[PDB]
Protein backbone atom coordinates (compact mmCIF):
# COMPACT_ATOMS: atom_id res chain seq x y z
CA UNK A 1 0.00 0.00 0.00
CA UNK A 2 1.57 3.28 -1.22
CA UNK A 3 5.29 3.89 -1.55
CA UNK A 4 7.31 2.83 1.55
CA UNK A 5 8.71 6.35 2.27
CA UNK A 6 12.38 6.17 3.26
CA UNK A 7 14.25 3.45 1.41
CA UNK A 8 14.97 0.23 3.13
CA UNK A 9 18.75 0.43 3.12
CA UNK A 10 19.57 4.18 3.27
CA UNK A 11 17.36 7.05 4.48
CA UNK A 12 16.80 8.70 1.11
CA UNK A 13 13.20 9.88 1.28
CA UNK A 14 10.92 8.25 -1.33
CA UNK A 15 7.46 9.44 -0.23
CA UNK A 16 7.93 12.61 -2.24
CA UNK A 17 9.52 10.94 -5.24
CA UNK A 18 6.57 8.98 -6.71
CA UNK A 19 3.67 11.38 -7.42
CA UNK A 20 6.41 12.59 -9.78
CA UNK A 21 7.88 9.23 -10.75
CA UNK A 22 4.77 7.65 -12.26
CA UNK A 23 4.41 10.85 -14.34
CA UNK A 24 7.31 9.74 -16.57
CA UNK A 25 7.28 5.99 -17.25
CA UNK A 26 3.73 6.54 -18.47
CA UNK A 27 3.94 10.25 -19.26
CA UNK A 28 7.14 11.48 -20.93
CA UNK A 29 8.36 8.51 -23.02
CA UNK A 30 11.51 8.10 -20.83
CA UNK A 31 12.78 4.66 -19.70
CA UNK A 32 12.79 2.89 -16.38
CA UNK A 33 16.10 4.71 -16.75
CA UNK A 34 14.32 8.03 -16.16
CA UNK A 35 14.30 7.71 -12.36
CA UNK A 36 18.04 8.44 -12.68
CA UNK A 37 16.66 11.96 -13.01
CA UNK A 38 15.53 11.77 -9.38
CA UNK A 39 18.91 11.34 -7.72
CA UNK A 40 18.98 7.54 -7.63
CA UNK A 41 22.64 6.59 -8.06
CA UNK A 42 22.60 3.88 -5.39
CA UNK A 43 21.18 0.40 -5.99
CA UNK A 44 19.60 0.60 -3.72
CA UNK A 45 16.56 2.29 -2.59
CA UNK A 46 15.94 3.04 -6.18
CA UNK A 47 14.66 -0.48 -6.44
CA UNK A 48 12.05 0.97 -4.17
CA UNK A 49 9.91 2.97 -6.48
CA UNK A 50 10.66 0.34 -9.12
CA UNK A 51 9.66 -2.84 -7.41
CA UNK A 52 6.57 -1.35 -5.88
CA UNK A 53 2.85 -2.29 -6.16
CA UNK A 54 0.15 0.45 -6.09
CA UNK A 55 -2.16 -1.52 -3.77
CA UNK A 56 -4.42 1.33 -2.71
CA UNK A 57 -6.25 2.52 -5.83
CA UNK A 58 -7.40 -1.12 -6.02
CA UNK A 59 -8.13 -1.21 -2.27
CA UNK A 60 -9.71 2.26 -1.84
CA UNK A 61 -12.73 1.21 -3.90
CA UNK A 62 -14.50 -0.75 -1.16
CA UNK A 63 -16.42 2.27 0.33
CA UNK A 64 -18.31 1.57 3.60
CA UNK B 1 -47.51 -31.37 -12.42
CA UNK B 2 -46.85 -29.96 -8.93
CA UNK B 3 -43.59 -27.92 -8.70
CA UNK B 4 -42.63 -29.14 -5.22
CA UNK B 5 -39.41 -28.31 -3.31
CA UNK B 6 -36.91 -31.12 -2.70
CA UNK B 7 -34.09 -30.14 -0.35
CA UNK B 8 -31.31 -27.65 -1.17
CA UNK B 9 -28.14 -27.88 -3.30
CA UNK B 10 -24.98 -25.76 -2.42
CA UNK B 11 -23.78 -23.70 -5.38
CA UNK B 12 -20.15 -23.14 -6.36
CA UNK B 13 -19.04 -19.51 -6.60
CA UNK B 14 -18.48 -18.11 -10.10
CA UNK B 15 -20.29 -20.65 -12.25
CA UNK B 16 -22.66 -20.76 -15.21
CA UNK B 17 -25.51 -20.49 -12.70
CA UNK B 18 -23.92 -18.30 -9.98
CA UNK B 19 -24.78 -14.81 -8.75
CA UNK B 20 -21.81 -13.32 -10.55
CA UNK B 21 -20.56 -15.09 -13.64
CA UNK B 22 -20.86 -12.22 -16.11
CA UNK B 23 -20.07 -9.34 -13.79
CA UNK B 24 -17.54 -6.64 -14.80
CA UNK B 25 -14.58 -5.83 -12.57
CA UNK B 26 -15.86 -2.36 -11.70
CA UNK B 27 -19.03 -4.02 -10.37
CA UNK B 28 -17.37 -6.80 -8.36
CA UNK B 29 -16.10 -4.29 -5.81
CA UNK B 30 -19.56 -2.82 -5.12
CA UNK B 31 -20.38 -6.28 -3.85
CA UNK B 32 -17.29 -6.57 -1.61
CA UNK B 33 -15.62 -9.14 -3.85
CA UNK B 34 -12.15 -9.37 -5.36
CA UNK B 35 -11.53 -9.35 -9.16
CA UNK B 36 -8.80 -11.87 -8.48
CA UNK B 37 -10.93 -14.57 -6.88
CA UNK B 38 -11.27 -17.34 -9.42
CA UNK B 39 -14.03 -19.28 -7.71
CA UNK B 40 -13.50 -23.00 -7.25
CA UNK B 41 -14.92 -23.18 -3.75
CA UNK B 42 -18.10 -23.52 -1.73
CA UNK B 43 -19.15 -21.41 1.24
CA UNK B 44 -21.10 -23.97 3.25
CA UNK B 45 -21.78 -23.04 6.92
CA UNK B 46 -19.91 -19.77 6.41
CA UNK B 47 -16.48 -21.07 5.52
CA UNK B 48 -14.76 -21.81 2.19
ZN1 LIG C 1 18.39 3.16 -0.34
Amino acid sequence: MIIPIRCFSCGKVIGDKWDTYLTLLQEDNTEGEALDKLGLQRYCCRRMILTHVDLIEKLLCYNP
Amino acid sequence: PSKVFIGKIPIMLRSTFCILNGVSDSELYDLNECPYDQGGYFIINGSE
